[PDB]
């Protein structure tokens, strides 16, 4: 979703799963068009990965698998 | 079936319990 | 002009500041007797404020976008009054102080109980020594050339 | 018309910050959240009705407690800009005309 | 030891160092034999150190895993999910 | 100092209000009021008696960093001797009480070392520092988003 | 008298009198030439 | 056996010999100084008389005359206050209209533009608004002109001169000896009956003839200059008979025992004056009369010279039981040979008294036009709280000094002291547990509330609407007090305060003097926070006192003296193992406790009592009851109290309250500065001064008094004093700027 309109959508870092959360907190943290509470990324990895060529989720999946391979080696 | 529903308790509750019990057991007695 | 600043006398924000400042004091003067002690004191400071703004304008200070007189220290000769001539004056006074102190320390270093003359000042010796600071620059120059300003052996 | 000083998110702004009311129409500046909010007019520009105290709230003294209302009335043809001296640096400034 | 004024004797260091047990009963089992024979027969398989520890850890672990992977919405709002439309950010959203 | 300077200059540039910095940055009351006290309203309003919003997690962390920092002062001000004697009387208390002297420690409790305590206090201080400033920075830029 | 002269030259009293004189001098100077951001004579 | 005046003639001749010699008392100091450390020692042990010598007689003579010097300083301060009120004040203008003019008795000279501090305090006057509450005292005493203030200032000046002279006299010409000091029976007989009994009887005499009629005239609305002078009220009696008819019989009621005929001006009303917002003066006069009678009888308990009375030794050694062995036997010998024991007892009692004074003065305002002067009220409460706390910490300091220096079981043995020394470990362990439990269940509740509120779960919070923790005991007690007048104090009409209840709000000039103070869950939480902080500082101080001589850590701690750095980094590290170091912490925790107390007071008052009344009786408070809902979480304190209240001081610049803003920032600075001394050690600094000394020596400008870094103890002392100065001063600036701007 972010690659389609980089200026008008907030990037998501990861989902939140916290059984200590209340209902208004669940409603307050669901941003970025997600289906639940999420965190908004400020690392800037979205812009970095977008600049270097990654476009789809399959690209990121191949990347993560390759890096798991690299760290195992 | 929701994967967080399983891994966040196990890694947040079970894993530290097991690891800390084991590490206490290892650190606090003589060989 | 220098650094894009403009001569305060011809700036508009500098004037606006002056008029605004003067405005508030005038309000403080009101609600009291027209010729009362407090009112007279407020008048005095109003005239003082007008004199300060005119003095700033006259001295040719540089004003930015806020109208505050900025100071140039690059060495431009149109601005030595801002930093460099006061700097020379300071260096003179500070050398005076330090040289008099050093002179005193050297003079009292030869007694058996030199700490006695440090917790309790010999004021006659001090008053004999204070005025050598007047010529401290020449004395220090000739002491450096002599090689006696810096202790050898250390 | 009622203007809430301060936002529920703690944002330092007016609600609505910019608007237009009718003639002789009283505008109420209410405090919503984030109080010591003080509404002080620009005193600059604003063609006619150049009194300061008539619409301004004097510096130092400001709205007290969670919900406070300093009632002003304008009634001057022209546009005026009402801001908050402590917060006008965070953008808590507003413009209100009566055409 | 305790001969009027002395309190130190090499032969009985424990008495000298106060190695007493100030509250132990030294009495017989107050529980009736029949009752004792009911418990130590049913609670026996839980008295092995490694066995009890491993079983406790893994049983409680799968207990938590099951009870949280299959909790209903009325227990945890985190799994009920949001119920409202979302707002927009200051400019984004 | 470096990051305060950077953040304030940029947070006034992003609002098109650079004169606000240009004028209030030359005195320290300007730094306190126009930067710290001013840009901290949304953050501390992350949660209030009237509800919470998405900034709450920062409003919490902001206070977290204040707590950690503060406890770092303990290990930096109070010194070992005090704590060692307190610990020894605690040991007496534990050994002397019924139903709990049945349990025995295996290492004699000692107060932290001198160097160890300086290290712990420094760690607390720096962690509190980093956390509260990160909370404030991300909440004050994220709140205005500009 | 001799001892009073001595005590009046002990370090704290010598320094308070010196700094009071210096303060008086600076106060009067700025009372005659107030609001001076530069050296305007030459 | 019998008691008499016993003196010594010219023990020390007044002379300027020792002024020329720095540290004459210390043999090592007298010789002279080798390093910079000698200068610091000279000051640190100037007033430690019990170490300059060992003679009790000399110590006590020095103590007596030092007390005289202190009294002289206090008198000079009082005369300065009165003179400034006479000459540089707007006291008469304030006297004409109290609730519009702001009191101010200090102006500044227009030197560097600082005249902006001469703000508009009203009354054709420009000065610095004072918070001393002196105007209220002067009005309650009946002072109507500035001639009376001038006369008072000059009288106090000559009293300061008299005190200084007496100090010189009783040390250099006629100095008492030991048996004169060691008489405490007659001393107590005179301080109870003579100083407090006659003092309060004399003050009641003043109020009956001066303050009562003059304040009656002032409250009737008379112009202050049209009021008869006080001495007229003594010369012409029908002047008083007009205001108070039963001044006509004139002291025959006092001897017929028809005391009811005095019911006019000797009342038992209670409550506040609805006109002035202070206590009824006819109540204060009666109060001081009864106080005088009580003290005059009480100063007749101890036997001095005529058989009748009580021997303190007998009373003490009569008290002992089966739990305490021979308790109280031997205390009379301890409390008459060591000044530190007496000093610590008196310091504890005086601190307790000061804090009780703060509470009672906030609750039952005694002066007219004081209650509605919010700045004065806040400042008085805060100041007395701080003074009380400092005194209470000094009590512990000197108890420890006694234990280290003067305690001796070989010659002066007491049983109770010995028993407490013998189970100090049980004492400290239980106090430790109480501190931990109290800290978990008071501050833990705040942390729980903060996370419950941040997780969007307010129902689970410990609040007035989710989970109530109601202080049922305090509510019950204050409801018992509200019902007291008429039920169980039949002679009273109003309850003793208005914070108890009964409605009956009292206002003055559109501002609220007092109203019933409600106690909810937030009050419960903050009261337990108070209990926690007090218990922890008590733990620190008591642990310092009980373990001052020896411990299981270092077995001979007394030989190292009361104050010392350490005994090396042995046994794991013995940093600050001394009694003096325990006092250093207690000051930190005393600061914490008193800070929380004054914050609680200020917020609660600005939220539920103070504020402005209006025409219907609608009370708008300074903050609309924001204390009951926002004070239950720490975010509420940081946002609604500090951040909100802090805005006043930040905006002070550019006005007459600018000095408060300046002091705010300066106090922040000096507080942060203390941390340099509190976090570092003197080794680094000695090693740095080494190379600085090298730099000086390279240019023949090195000093002869060798510069040393401060001692380890001195560095801690500099660090704690700067810390306290910074914190207290920033709170002072914040409070004053806020309450003067919003008040
Ligand atoms: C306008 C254009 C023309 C300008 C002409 C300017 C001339 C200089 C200025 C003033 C000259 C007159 C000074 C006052 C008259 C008496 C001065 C004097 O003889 O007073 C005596 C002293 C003596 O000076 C020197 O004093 C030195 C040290 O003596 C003593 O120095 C101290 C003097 O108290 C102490 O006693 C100390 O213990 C002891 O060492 C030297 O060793 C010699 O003895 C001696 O030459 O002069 C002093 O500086 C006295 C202190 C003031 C000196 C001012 C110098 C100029 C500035
Ligand atoms: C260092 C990388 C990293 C980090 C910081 C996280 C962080 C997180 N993961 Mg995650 N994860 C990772 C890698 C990582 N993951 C990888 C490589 C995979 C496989 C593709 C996963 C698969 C995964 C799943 C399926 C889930 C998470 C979830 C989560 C979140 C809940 C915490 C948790 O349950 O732990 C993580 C749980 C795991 C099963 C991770 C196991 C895989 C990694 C490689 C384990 C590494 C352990 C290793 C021995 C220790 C490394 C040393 C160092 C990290 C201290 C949390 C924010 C949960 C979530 O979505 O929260 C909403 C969730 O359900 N992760
Ligand atoms: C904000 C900083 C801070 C904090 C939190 C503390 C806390 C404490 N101090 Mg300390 N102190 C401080 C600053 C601080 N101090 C400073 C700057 C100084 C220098 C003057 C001192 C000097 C000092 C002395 C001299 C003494 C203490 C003592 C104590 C303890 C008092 C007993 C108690 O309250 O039990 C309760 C604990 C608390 C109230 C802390 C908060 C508890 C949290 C909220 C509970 C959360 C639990 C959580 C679930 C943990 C699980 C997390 C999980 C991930 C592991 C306490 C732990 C006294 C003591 O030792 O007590 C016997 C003691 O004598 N302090
Ligand atoms: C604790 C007592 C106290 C304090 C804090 C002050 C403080 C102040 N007084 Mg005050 N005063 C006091 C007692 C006090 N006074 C007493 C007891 C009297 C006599 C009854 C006076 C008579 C007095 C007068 C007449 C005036 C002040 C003034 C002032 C203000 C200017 C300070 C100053 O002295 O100018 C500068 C300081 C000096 C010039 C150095 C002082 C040296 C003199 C000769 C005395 C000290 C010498 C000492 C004995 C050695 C200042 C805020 C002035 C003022 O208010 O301005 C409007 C002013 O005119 N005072
Ligand atoms: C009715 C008799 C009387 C009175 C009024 C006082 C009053 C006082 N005594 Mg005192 N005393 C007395 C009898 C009395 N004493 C006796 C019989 C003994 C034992 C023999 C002592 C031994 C004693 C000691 C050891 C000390 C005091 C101290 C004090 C002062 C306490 C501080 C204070 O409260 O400030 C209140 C301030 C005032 C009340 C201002 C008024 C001051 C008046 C003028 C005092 C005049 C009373 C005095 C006894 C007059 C007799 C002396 C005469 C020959 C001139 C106080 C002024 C302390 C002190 O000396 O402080 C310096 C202290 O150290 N007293
Ligand atoms: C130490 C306190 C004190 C002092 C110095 C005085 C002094 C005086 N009182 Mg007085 N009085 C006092 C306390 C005091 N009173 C108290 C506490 C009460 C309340 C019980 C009274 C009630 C009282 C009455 C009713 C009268 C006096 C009167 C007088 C004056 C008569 C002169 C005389 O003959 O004697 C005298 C100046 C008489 C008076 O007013 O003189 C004109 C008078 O009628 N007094
Ligand atoms: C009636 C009250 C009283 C009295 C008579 C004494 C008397 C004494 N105390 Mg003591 N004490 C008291 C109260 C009192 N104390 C209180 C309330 C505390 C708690 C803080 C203490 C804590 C205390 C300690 C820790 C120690 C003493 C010590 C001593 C003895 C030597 C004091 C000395 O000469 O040091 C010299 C005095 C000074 C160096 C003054 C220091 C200046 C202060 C710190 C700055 C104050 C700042 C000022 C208020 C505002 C700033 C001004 C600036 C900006 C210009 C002495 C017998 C010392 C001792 O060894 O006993 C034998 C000791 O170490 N006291
Ligand atoms: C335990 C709660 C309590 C308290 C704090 C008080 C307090 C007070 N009562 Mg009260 N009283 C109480 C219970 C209480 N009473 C009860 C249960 C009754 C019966 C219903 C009364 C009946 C009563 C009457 C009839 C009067 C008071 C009065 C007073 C006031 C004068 C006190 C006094 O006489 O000096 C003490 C008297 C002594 C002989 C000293 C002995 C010390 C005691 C006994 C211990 C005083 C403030 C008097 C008043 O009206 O005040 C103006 C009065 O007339 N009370
Ligand atoms: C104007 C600002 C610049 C001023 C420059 C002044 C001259 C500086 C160079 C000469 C320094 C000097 O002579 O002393 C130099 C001083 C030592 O000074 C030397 O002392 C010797 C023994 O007493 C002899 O007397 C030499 O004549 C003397 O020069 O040391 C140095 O500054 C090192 C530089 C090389 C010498
Ligand atoms: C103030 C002036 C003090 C004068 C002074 O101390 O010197 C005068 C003398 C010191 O002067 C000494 O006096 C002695 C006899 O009194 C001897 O004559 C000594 O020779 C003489 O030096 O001290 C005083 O007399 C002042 C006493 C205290 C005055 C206050
Ligand atoms: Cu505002």
């Amino acid at each position: 979703a972010w690659v389609q309109d980089p200026l008008h959508v907030r990037p998501i870092a990861h989902a939140i799963w916290d059984p200590h959360f209340g209902q208004p907190a669940v409603e307050a943290f669901t941003r970025g068009g997600a289906l639940g509470p999420v965190n908004i990324a400020y690392s800037g990895v979205y812009q970095w990965w977008y600049t270097i060529g990654l476009r789809t989720n399959e690209d990121l999946y191949t990347g993560a698998i390759f890096l798991l391979f690299l760290s195992f080696i | 079936i929701n994967l967080p529903s399983l891994f966040v308790p196990l890694v947040g509750l079970l894993f530290p319990a097991v690891a800390m019990a084991s590490l206490f057991l290892h650190v606090e007695k003589r060989l | 002009d220098i650094a894009g600043l403009t001569p305060c006398k011809d700036s508009k924000q500098f004037a606006k500041r002056e008029k605004q400042s003067i405005k508030k004091l005038e309000s403080s003067l009101k609600l009291y007797a027209p010729d009362s002690a407090p009112a007279l004191a407020i008048n005095a400071t109003i005239e003082k404020t007008k004199r300060r703004f005119d003095n700033y304008g006259k001295q040719g200070l540089l004003c930015g976008a806020d109208g505050l007189p900025h100071l140039i220290v690059s060495g431009d000769q149109r601005h030595w009054g801002e930093f460099i001539t006061p700097g020379i004056l300071f260096l003179y006074i500070a050398g005076w102080i330090g040289w008099v102190g050093r002179s005193y320390l050297i003079a009292i270093r030869d007694d058996k109980k030199p700490t006695q003359k440090e917790i309790i000042i010999d004021v006659p010796l001090a008053t004999g020594l204070v005025f050598r600071g007047f010529s401290w620059p020449i004395a220090a120059y000739r002491e450096l050339l002599n090689g006696e300003l810096v202790a050898k052996d250390v | 018309v009622e203007v809430l000083l301060g936002a529920s998110d703690g944002g330092l702004a007016f609600v609505p910050s910019s608007l237009e009311v009718s003639a002789g129409e009283t505008i109420v500046f209410k405090n919503n959240a984030g109080f010591p909010h003080n509404v002080v007019f620009d005193e600059d520009e604003i063609p006619a009705g150049v009194d300061a105290s008539k619409i301004s709230m004097p510096e130092e003294d400001l709205l007290n407690a969670p919900g406070e209302t300093y009632s002003v009335k304008l009634d001057a043809k022209g546009t005026y800009k009402f801001y908050c001296s402590p917060h006008q640096g965070a953008g808590m400034v507003g413009q209100v005309t009566v055409n | 030891y305790g001969d009027k004024s002395v309190y130190f004797d090499l032969e009985d260091l424990g008495n000298t160092t106060g190695q007493w047990d100030l509250y132990g009963s030294d009495a017989p089992s107050p529980y009736n034999s029949l009752q004792s024979k009911f418990f130590e027969t049913f609670a026996a398989p839980f008295t092995k150190r490694g066995l009890l520890l491993k079983f406790l850890i893994l049983g409680g672990g799968s207990t938590l895993a099951y009870f949280s992977a299959t909790a209903s919405g009325d227990i945890l709002p985190i799994k009920k999910g949001p119920q409202l439309p979302p707002q927009l950010g200051p400019r984004l959203g | 100092w470096v990051t305060f300077y950077w953040h304030w200059k940029h947070i006034t540039l992003w609002q098109g209000n650079v004169s606000q910095f240009n004028e209030s940055s030359t005195y320290l009351m300007g730094w306190l009021r126009d930067y710290l006290w001013l840009n901290s309203s949304q953050l501390i309003n992350g949660y209030n008696p009237f509800g919470m919003n998405s900034l709450s997690v920062w409003a919490w962390m902001f206070l977290f960093g204040h707590l950690v920092w503060a406890t770092g002062f303990m290990f930096l001000i109070s010194w070992r001797g005090y704590w060692q004697e307190l610990i020894e009387t605690l040991a007496w208390a534990h050994e002397r009480t019924p139903l709990a002297n049945l349990i025995r420690w295996r290492d004699k409790p000692v107060a932290l070392s001198i160097v160890q305590a300086r290290l712990v206090g420094l760690v607390h201080f720096s962690v509190g520092y980093i956390f509260t400033y990160a909370a404030f920075l991300i909440a004050s830029t994220s709140g205005k988003f500009g | 008298m001799r001892d009073l002269k001595t005590y009046l030259s002990v370090a704290p009293v010598a320094s308070t009198l010196w700094f009071a004189a210096l303060a008086g001098l600076l106060i009067e100077i700025n009372r005659f030439f107030p609001d001076a951001l530069t050296f305007p004579f030459f | 056996p019998e008691v008499k005046i016993l003196v010594d003639r010219d023990p020390i001749k007044t002379s300027f010999e020792q002024w020329a010699k720095p540290g004459h008392f210390s043999r090592t100091i007298a010789k002279g100084p080798d390093t910079t450390t000698w200068i610091w020692n000279l000051h640190a042990d100037a007033h430690d008389f019990d170490s300059h010598t060992s003679d009790l007689e000399e110590i006590s003579r020095k103590v007596f005359s030092a007390h005289f010097g202190q009294l002289s300083i206090i008198f000079l301060w009082l005369s300065g206050m009165y003179f400034h009120g006479a000459r540089f004040s707007n006291y008469e203008a304030w006297l004409n209209d109290p609730t519009h003019i702001r009191p101010s008795a200090q102006v500044v000279w227009p030197i560097v533009g600082q005249e902006i501090l001469n703000g508009d305090v009203g009354g054709g006057f420009r000065g610095i608004q004072i918070t001393s509450g002196f105007f209220q005292i002067w009005r309650a005493s009946g002072i109507t002109s500035e001639l009376q203030l001038y006369c008072t200032a000059i009288g106090a000046l000559v009293f300061a001169a008299l005190m200084l002279f007496a100090g010189w006299f009783h040390y250099h010409k006629a100095a008492p000896k030991l048996v004169w000091f060691q008489d405490v029976e007659s001393m107590l007989n005179h301080h109870l009956a003579g100083l407090l009994g006659l003092g309060s009887l004399s003050w009641a005499g003043h109020q009956v003839h001066v303050s009562l009629p003059i304040n009656q005239f002032l409250n009737a609305g008379v112009d202050p200059k049209e009021i008869p002078l006080p001495h007229e009220f003594i010369l012409n009696r029908d002047l008083l008979a007009q205001l108070y008819p039963s001044f006509a019989e004139g002291a025959t009621p006092f001897f017929t025992l028809n005391w009811s005929k005095y019911a006019d001006f000797l009342t038992f009303r209670g409550g506040l004056d609805p006109l002035t917002g202070g206590l009824w003066l006819t109540d204060i006069a009666h109060h001081h009369l009864a106080i005088a009678i009580l003290f005059l009888i009480a100063g007749h308990m101890y036997r001095t010279n005529w058989g009748i009375g009580h021997g303190i030794k007998d009373i003490l050694e009569a008290h002992k039981g089966p739990f305490t062995g021979q308790g109280h036997k031997g205390l009379y010998e301890i409390l008459t040979t060591s000044w530190h024991a007496q000093l610590s007892i008196n310091l504890a009692m005086l601190g307790s008294l000061t804090i009780i004074v703060a509470h009672h003065m906030y609750a039952m305002p005694p002066y007219p036009y004081l209650a509605t002067d919010y700045g004065t009220q806040l400042s008085l409460f805060t100041h007395h709280m701080w003074i009380g706390g400092f005194l209470i910490v000094g009590a512990a300091a000197h108890a420890a000094i006694f234990m280290v220096r003067d305690y001796d079981p070989t010659t002066r043995y007491n049983d109770l002291l010995d028993r407490v020394l013998r189970h100090r470990d049980a004492i400290i362990s239980h106090l430790n547990w109480v501190c931990i439990f109290l800290g978990f269940h008071s501050f833990g509740l705040y942390i729980h509330n903060d996370t419950m509120s941040a997780l969007g779960r307010p129902q689970d919070m410990f609040s007035d609407t989710a989970i109530q923790l109601q202080p049922v005991f305090a509510q019950w007690i204050q409801n018992t007090h509200a019902l007291a007048p008429g039920t169980t104090a039949p002679g009273a009409t109003t309850s003793t305060s208005l914070t108890w209840g009964g409605g009956d709000l009292v206002s003055v000039g559109g501002k609220v003097a007092l109203l019933p103070i409600p106690l909810g869950t937030a009050d419960f939480l903050v009261h337990h926070i108070h209990a926690f902080t007090i218990h922890v500082t008590v733990l620190i101080l008591l642990k310092g006192v009980l373990f001052a001589r020896s411990s299981r850590l270092i077995p001979d701690k007394a030989n190292l003296g009361f104050r010392f750095p350490c005994d090396g980094p042995g046994r794991g590290g013995t940093c600050q193992v001394s009694a003096w170091d325990h006092v250093f912490l207690g000051l930190f925790w005393m600061y914490n406790a008193i800070s929380v107390v004054i914050f609680h007071f200020s917020w609660k008052m600005q939220s539920d009592v103070w504020g402005s009344i209006n025409d219907q009786g609608v009370v708008t408070h300074i903050t609309g009851g924001n204390f009951a809902q926002s004070s239950i979480t720490i975010n509420g304190w940081l946002r609604d109290f500090l951040w909100a209240q802090a805005s006043q001081v930040i905006q002070s610049y550019g006005s007459s309250l600018s000095a408060y803003g300046l002091f705010f920032l300066g106090a922040h600075f000096v507080w942060a500065f203390s941390l340099m001394f509190l976090f570092s050690g003197r080794g680094y600094w000695q090693e740095l001064i080494e190379s600085i000394v090298w730099a000086h020596n390279k240019l023949k400008v090195a000093p002869a008094t060798q510069p040393r870094a401060l001692s380890i103890v001195q560095g801690r002392a500099v660090g704690v004093t700067h810390y306290l100065l910074g914190g207290i001063a920033t709170t002072w600036a914040f409070f004053l700027a806020r309450i003067i701007a919003v008040g």
